[PDB]
């Protein structure tokens, strides 16, 4: 049970609890900061979100979540066949083909809605789907020119070790050193306008030169899918994207800013039973990345 | 430019309404922020409240339950009505113009700013005493002199502070030196002024000290001569 | 309350703010001599109004961590007053109270000798059945004197009132001193003195009834 | 910290009791290279 108070809106909390020390018969009244999304109610009495569903494991603070280029290789006696077709959509017969032993440097970027740091398309912007006439199939649109997105958590957080047992140290969020600010992301409104246009162009080749193409925000679901979910310098952001998909297109300095929240108790994939606590990152977090793809979903104009 | 001047009772009985006013000179009253500050003896500067150019009330929570600052734009004059006064309310009340600053540190869009006020021009001050004792006018007694000589005026028992002393209705200003009052055990202040005077002009020029005690509406003069 | 601080004449003063900010700050500095109107020295962390000497300078918060300090270079004797630090910051709320008064006292000022002037009782108040001696002291530094009345050669100590040394415009101090007497006690004595001891020296001014 | 004491490891590391059936006896070990080495 946590005793939580607001911090001097009301997003991040300040929570004190009785904790086990390195001796099994001694307690300690420690305090730690927690984002709203990690606690639930019962000074007000709170509790970590995962407790009634899953055990929780703190990520080792020496492993990095950095996407490193991975190459998949086939064994001897097997091969991999690339596809050199600059305008190759999903399926079909690739005119130009080559054989490779491993794939290119694939960065395993875990993202949502906006495909980050990926590989671009040569020539024109492609669009792929199984059945594009099927509304229940995500459209995988791949850009040809990257639109740059800049994200930052500007709070100057601090990490505080708490010995909770022999050799067991929980890294808690100590306190904010300086201004309390919002985490967010910037995209160039001009470059995002011209990129949505390139997308809206190839969208007509499948739906009509006269029909109007409209972009809306998500219509429901969990935080991971309703927001541009990703990871920046080690902390898991969840950005509102309503400011990127709010345009209606007819037959014929700038910056967009996204309010991103931060979480710490994350279930990563869809596993219900294996939650992870991401330890807090000291300093000011900012990262720069390209949104090179997109994952759209047409409404079942 | 812009200058202010306060005016008030100077003496108010305990458990009563302390009225005060402040006329500003050289600027419009309804396009600046105005702030009241008092300074009790021994205590620090205490910010009373402030009124915006949009006529918005915001008071120190130390008082609040007794303050109500008003403002009349027909003149360049705004008021101050502290009620239920006690003994501790004795202070020099100042009238200062506040200006608004916006301190932005993050994104103006998310509201990552705060407002700070700073007072740049001040009123001269108005002494206010709280006492159940009634007002009482003084009585000027002349101090006659005897290269250089010295003559003055004794302003005996009066209440309360202050009194203003002028010589020759304002003509004699060089060499004047008024001294701080003295609170006798009887409860009345006694002040004394003195003017250093060249010795040859003692028998020729005339010297009259103008003593005024506002809480008693008394204006008295006297002559000094050997 | 009050914080004591002492600098030398013509040196540099480092007045640290009473409360250190938690976030980005907007600090105002005020100069307040007692019984006088406060003077705004610096309103934005480093901005001074029109009519403030350049020797006054406050620190701006370009990088967080640097605390707000008021710097007074070439301290004059007229720089003796209370200095308040009006601290605003993003974390704390609306700062109503001003700072803790830092009372700066300049050391090494010229030691000036008092000017004693004793007046006899006036004819109007003598005719009003009351006598009053007035012993005016002025232009002394450091502002601390002790007054001693004497009837002929005997001490009085009964019926005396003395001002606390108030500061003059010329950065020296002055204080009055009134000895209340009956019209017959002043006539039945040969002389009356006003011993004014300043620092380690006394000055006598005598007045007789003739 | 009768006097109050505590095991040395508690503030640094967890601790595991050696199974009382395994022996610390040095037994002659021979390192062998694979075929072709
Ligand atoms: C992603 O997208 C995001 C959104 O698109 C984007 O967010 C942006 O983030 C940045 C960085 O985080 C933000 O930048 C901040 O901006 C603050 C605001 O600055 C603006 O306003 C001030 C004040 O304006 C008033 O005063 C001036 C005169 O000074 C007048 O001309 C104005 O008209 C105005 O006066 C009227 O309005 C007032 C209301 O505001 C009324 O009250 C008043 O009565 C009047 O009616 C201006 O000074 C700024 O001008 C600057 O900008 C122009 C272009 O616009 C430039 O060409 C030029 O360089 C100008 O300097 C601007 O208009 C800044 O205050 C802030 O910088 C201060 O704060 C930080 C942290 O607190 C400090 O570290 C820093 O040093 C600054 O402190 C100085 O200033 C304060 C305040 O005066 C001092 O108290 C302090 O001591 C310090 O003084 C020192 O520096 C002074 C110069 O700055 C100097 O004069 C002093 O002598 C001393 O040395 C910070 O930069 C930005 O606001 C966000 N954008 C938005 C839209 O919110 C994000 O970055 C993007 N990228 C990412 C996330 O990667
Ligand atoms: C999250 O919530 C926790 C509480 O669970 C906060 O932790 C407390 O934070 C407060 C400040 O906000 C701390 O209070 C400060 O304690 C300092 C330590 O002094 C102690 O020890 C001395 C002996 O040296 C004693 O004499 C003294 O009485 C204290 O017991 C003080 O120095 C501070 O004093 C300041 O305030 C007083 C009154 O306001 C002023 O008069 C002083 O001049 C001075 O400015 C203050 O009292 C408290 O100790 C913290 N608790 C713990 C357990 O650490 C977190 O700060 C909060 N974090 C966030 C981000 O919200
Ligand atoms: C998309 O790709 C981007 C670039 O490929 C990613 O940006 C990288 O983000 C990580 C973490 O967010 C950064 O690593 C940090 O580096 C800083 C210090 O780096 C600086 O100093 C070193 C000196 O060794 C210098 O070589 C660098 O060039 C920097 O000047 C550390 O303090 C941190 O602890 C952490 O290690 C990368 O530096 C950064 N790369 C670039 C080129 O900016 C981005 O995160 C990717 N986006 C996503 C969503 O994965
Ligand atoms: C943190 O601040 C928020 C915002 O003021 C508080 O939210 C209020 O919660 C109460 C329930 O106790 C509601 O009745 C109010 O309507 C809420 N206000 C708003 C604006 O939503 C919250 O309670 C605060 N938390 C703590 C621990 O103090
Ligand atoms: C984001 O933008 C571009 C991808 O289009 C990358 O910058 C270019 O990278 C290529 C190959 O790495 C170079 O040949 C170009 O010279 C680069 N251009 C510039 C202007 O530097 C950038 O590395 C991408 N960042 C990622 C993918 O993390
Ligand atoms: C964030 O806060 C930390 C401290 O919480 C700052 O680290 C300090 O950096 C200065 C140098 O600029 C050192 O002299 C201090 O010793 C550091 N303090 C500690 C505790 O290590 C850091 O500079 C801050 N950064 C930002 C961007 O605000
Ligand atoms: C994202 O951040 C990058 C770098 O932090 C910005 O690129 C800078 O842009 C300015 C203005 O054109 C140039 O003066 C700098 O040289 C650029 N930096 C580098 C390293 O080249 C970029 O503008 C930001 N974009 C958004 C949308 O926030
Ligand atoms: C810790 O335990 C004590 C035992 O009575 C209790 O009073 C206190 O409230 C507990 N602290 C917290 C933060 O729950
Ligand atoms: C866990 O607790 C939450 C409280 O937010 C509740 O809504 C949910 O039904 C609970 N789930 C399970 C599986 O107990
Ligand atoms: C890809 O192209 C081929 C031939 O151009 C076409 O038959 C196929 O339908 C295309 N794929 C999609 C998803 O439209
Ligand atoms: C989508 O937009 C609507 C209206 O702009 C808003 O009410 C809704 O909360 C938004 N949904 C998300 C997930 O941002
Ligand atoms: C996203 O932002 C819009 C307005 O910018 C807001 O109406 C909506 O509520 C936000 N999304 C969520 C999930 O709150
Ligand atoms: C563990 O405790 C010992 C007491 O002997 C102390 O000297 C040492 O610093 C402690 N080490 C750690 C890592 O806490």
């Amino acid at each position: 049970t946590l005793q939580c108070t607001n911090v001097t809106r009301g997003e991040l909390k300040n929570c004190s609890f009785n904790m086990t020390t390195e001796l099994r018969d001694k307690k300690q009244k420690v305090y730690s900061l927690f984002y709203r999304l990690d606690v639930v109610q019962i000074n007000k009495e709170y509790r970590l979100i995962n407790c009634n569903t899953s055990a929780i494991t703190q990520a080792c603070p020496k492993v990095s979540f950095e996407p490193i280029p991975i190459h998949y290789c086939a064994p001897a006696g097997f091969a991999i066949l690339k596809c050199k077709d600059k305008k190759f959509n999903g399926t079909g017969p690739c005119p130009s083909v080559s054989t490779v032993q491993c794939t290119h440097g694939i960065k395993p970027v875990v993202s949502t809605q906006l495909l980050l740091n990926g590989s671009l398309a040569e020539e024109e912007v492609m669009i792929r789907s199984e059945n594009i006439t099927n509304n229940a199939k995500n459209i995988l649109v791949q850009f040809n020119t990257p639109v740059q997105i800049n994200c930052t958590r500007p709070n100057n957080n601090t990490r505080k070790s708490i010995r909770i047992g022999p050799g067991q140290a929980f890294y808690a969020t100590g306190d904010i050193i300086g201004d309390i600010r919002q985490a967010h992301c910037n995209v160039s409104k001009a470059t995002w306008n011209e990129t949505l246009g390139k997308v809206v162009k190839q969208l007509r080749k499948h739906f009509g030169n006269n029909t109007i193409i409209r972009f809306a925000n998500s219509s429901g679901g969990d935080l991971e899918v309703t927001t541009h979910s990703f990871n920046c310098g080690g902390e898991f952001f969840y950005c509102n994207t309503s400011g990127l998909f709010n345009s209606t297109w007819i037959s014929n300095n700038d910056s967009i800013t996204l309010p991103c929240r931060i979480k710490q108790i994350i279930n990563m994939w869809q596993r219900i039973g294996q939650a992870m606590y991401a330890p807090p990152i000291q300093g000011v977090i900012r990262c720069v990345s390209n949104i090179t793809g997109l994952i759209l979903t047409r409404d079942g104009t | 430019q812009v200058q202010l001047q306060e005016s008030g009772p100077g003496l108010v009985k305990p458990s009563e309404t302390l009225s005060l006013t402040c006329t500003v000179s050289g600027g419009s009253i309804s396009n600046y922020y105005w702030s009241w500050i008092r300074q009790s003896p021994g205590k620090g500067l205490e910010w009373i409240g402030y009124i915006s150019d949009s006529e918005s009330t915001n008071y120190n929570p130390s008082l609040k339950s007794r303050v109500i600052i008003s403002v009349d734009t027909s003149k360049n004059q705004l008021s101050l009505k502290l009620n239920s006064v006690t003994a501790a309310d004795s202070a020099i009340y100042y009238c200062a113009r506040a200006q608004q600053g916006k301190r932005i540190y993050g994104m103006v869009s998310f509201g990552e700013f705060f407002y700070y006020y700073y007072m740049d021009v001040w009123g001269k001050g108005t002494t206010v005493t709280v006492s159940s004792a009634s007002t009482k006018g003084p009585s000027v007694f002349p101090l006659a002199p005897s290269g250089t000589a010295a003559l003055g005026c004794l302003v005996k028992d009066y209440f309360p502070e202050p009194v203003t002393v002028s010589w020759n209705s304002g003509a004699l200003t060089s060499g004047v030196h008024t001294f701080p009052a003295v609170l006798q055990s009887s409860g009345l202040y006694s002040l004394s002024s003195v003017v250093t005077v060249p010795s040859s002009s003692l028998g020729t020029q005339t010297y009259i000290c103008n003593v005024n005690h506002k809480p008693s509406n008394t204006k008295v003069d006297k002559k000094v001569e050997p | 309350y009050v914080r004591p601080l002492s600098v030398a004449l013509g040196e540099t003063a480092s007045i640290s703010c009473g409360r250190q900010a938690l976030g980005s700050r907007a600090v105002q500095w005020y100069q307040h001599r007692p019984g006088q109107a406060p003077i705004l020295l610096i309103y934005n962390n480093q901005d001074r109004p029109s009519g403030i000497p350049e020797r006054f300078s406050g620190t701006p918060d370009i990088n967080f961590g640097t605390r707000a300090t008021l710097t007074i270079s070439g301290v004059e004797a007229g720089d003796e007053a209370d200095y308040y630090c009006h601290m605003w910051d993003s974390r704390s709320g609306f700062s109503w109270s001003f700072g803790g008064a830092t009372r700066l006292t300049v050391l090494g000022q010229p030691k000036a000798a008092p000017s004693v002037t004793l007046f006899p009782p006036s004819s109007e108040e003598l005719q009003a059945n009351k006598a009053t001696l007035v012993c005016l002291i002025s232009d002394f530094y450091p502002g601390a004197v002790t007054v001693a009345w004497k009837a002929d050669s005997s001490p009085v100590k009964a019926g005396v009132e003395t001002t606390t040394p108030s500061k003059q415009s010329n950065n020296k101090y002055a204080a009055s001193s009134y000895l209340s007497l009956t019209p017959m006690q002043w006539k039945m004595h040969k002389s009356y003195s006003c011993q004014v001891t300043h620092e380690g020296s006394t000055v006598e001014k005598t007045v007789a009834p003739t």
